[PDB]
């Protein structure tokens, strides 16, 4: 258990910090999306706006 | 029965064999006790200290 407590905890540190950090991995591709869809969207409503 | 002088000759072999065996019986089968009781001791504090 004294070579336990270094050999798998570490590995429950590394794998929760892999996943506390590609968890937001994924938050910033959707963060992309959005802010590419957010003007996508606009610049279309900007030429009805101008056409009306 | 009738005291001797034994009672003298007896005190010699007693008070010395005391100290030829305190000088060199006695601590060092304590050793053997205490050097298997402070290793005793650590599997202990290991698991302790491995489940925190």
């Amino acid at each position: 258990d004294l070579d336990l407590a270094k050999a798998s905890a570490t590995d429950q540190l590394k794998k929760a910090k892999a996943e506390a950090q590609v968890i937001i991995e994924q938050a910033n591709k959707r963060r992309s999306q959005i802010l590419d869809e957010a003007k996508a969207e606009a610049e279309q409503e900007r030429t009805k706006i101008v056409a009306q | 029965m009738n005291l001797n002088a034994t009672i003298l000759g007896q005190a010699i072999a007693f008070v010395l064999f005391v100290l030829f065996a305190m000088k060199y019986v006695w601590p060092p089968l304590m050793a053997a006790i205490e050097k298997r009781q402070k290793e005793i001791a650590d599997g202990l504090a290991s698991a302790e200290r491995a489940h925190k």
